[PDB]
């Protein structure tokens, strides 16, 4: 099973998160859209570690490090919820202690948002998406983030490759049964980034209503180019 | 500036 | 080397339409936004016709033809116009006869939404993007659309890999110096996903300020 | 419709 790369794009894993929810208090939009903004905030800083054992990550200039996170950090946060509810069904985990229904996205406004996340969640189920490959388009769609603020590109696209490389790799090391298993994985990323950007959208209205406390690492990711 | 804070942060 | 299904796209590969502005009425930015909403819209007519010439596409079901159209076609629009302007530098080749560079971006208050999209012109000319990539990955982006409303599941993947398998073949056939160069190519379908909806939703707000006519087509599939 | 009527009409290049 193993890629030199991808093991170090595991470090992370597993991952275990906690809403915490407070049942002294009735649930309100207010409360569930506050209860994700810490999810998101404190899942950044996982985020954040995790992509500093990206070989050649640490190597890019801060700048770029900063241009690649603040392209991508969304698509990240939500491949992640992604891959924790791939077991469920209907239902995503935000936290193992805070997995949302319909009624619960409807109560929070977010009906049409998780839905989109619901979509990306049906086709990974689907194509049975393991560990390996969830952590390593993680790092292809923060490497792939289209950024337009990239100081050195040559370097950015010499780590695309080689995380496109380890990809294939894995693919034809573990699914030789599909020849094509690769492409079908990076054909995932343009619902990812859709879905992203309307999350971001979402919650950027979110932040200018000024209704949702939300802590400064959260801030400066919503803020950002 | 906090995320520049926590790449320039360590191990 | 041949491929069946490159051979096919290239072919059905339809030819120029025209902006055809009136050069009576003044320069500004509303005879912009309407020229290039009558060009999309007719642009729409020759998409729909063309569609129907990719290998598998008819075999779907009416409704199915009519989502993945539905999903796709600004991004159809956009890479036709991303193409159109591989030969130029920082202007976009809306039409032969309406080419807009930064100025006249600026004018018609399009400036942000056609840097994304000269930053997608910019990637194919840094690939060296050939015309039989271009029309398999038109094809591609056409049935990757994502539409939530889609009835046969089965058959849509069966065309997305159809077209992936050609795409392989022929990067595999012609470009055997870059093992990945297939890989780089699909990489490049987020930002036009993004890119096709900044658009969507610009010109959607323009559809909400009412001062921008728009043709019945363009209309619906905007609506949707 | 229109978009259907136009899929069920033939292409006049
Ligand atoms: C929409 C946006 C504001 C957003 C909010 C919160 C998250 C949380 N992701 N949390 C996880 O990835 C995770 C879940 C459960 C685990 O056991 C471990 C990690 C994502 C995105």
């Amino acid at each position: 099973p193993y890629n030199k790369i991808v093991s170090h794009l595991l470090v992370a894993e597993p991952e275990k998160i906690y809403a915490m929810p407070d049942p002294t208090v009735p649930d309100s939009d207010i409360k569930a859209l506050t209860t994700l903004c810490d999810l998101a905030d404190r899942e950044l800083v996982v985020i954040i570690g995790w992509a500093k054992h990206i070989p050649g990550f640490s190597t890019l200039s801060l700048a770029d490090q900063m241009s690649l996170l603040q392209s991508a950090w969304m698509e990240i946060l939500i491949l992640g919820v992604v891959y924790r509810s791939l077991s469920f069904e209907d239902e995503l985990v935000y936290a193992d202690d805070y997995i949302m229904d319909e009624d619960q996205s409807k109560l929070a406004g977010l009906l049409d948002l998780n839905n989109a996340i619901l979509q990306l969640v049906k086709k990974y189920k689907s194509m049975k998406l393991e560990k390996e490959e969830f952590v390593t388009l993680k790092a292809i769609a923060l490497a792939n983030s289209d950024s337009m603020h990239i100081e050195d590109v040559e370097a950015v696209q010499k780590l695309q490759d080689v995380l496109h490389e380890a990809l294939q790799d894995y693919e034809a090391g573990q699914h030789m049964e599909d020849p094509r298993r690769a492409g079908k994985m990076l054909m995932t990323l343009p619902l990812l980034r859709q879905t992203s950007t309307k999350a971001v959208q979402h919650f950027y209205n979110i932040k200018l209503e000024g209704k949702v406390p939300m802590h400064k690492l959260f801030l400066e990711m919503l803020e950002a180019k | 500036s906090l995320l520049l804070h926590l790449l320039k942060s360590q191990t």
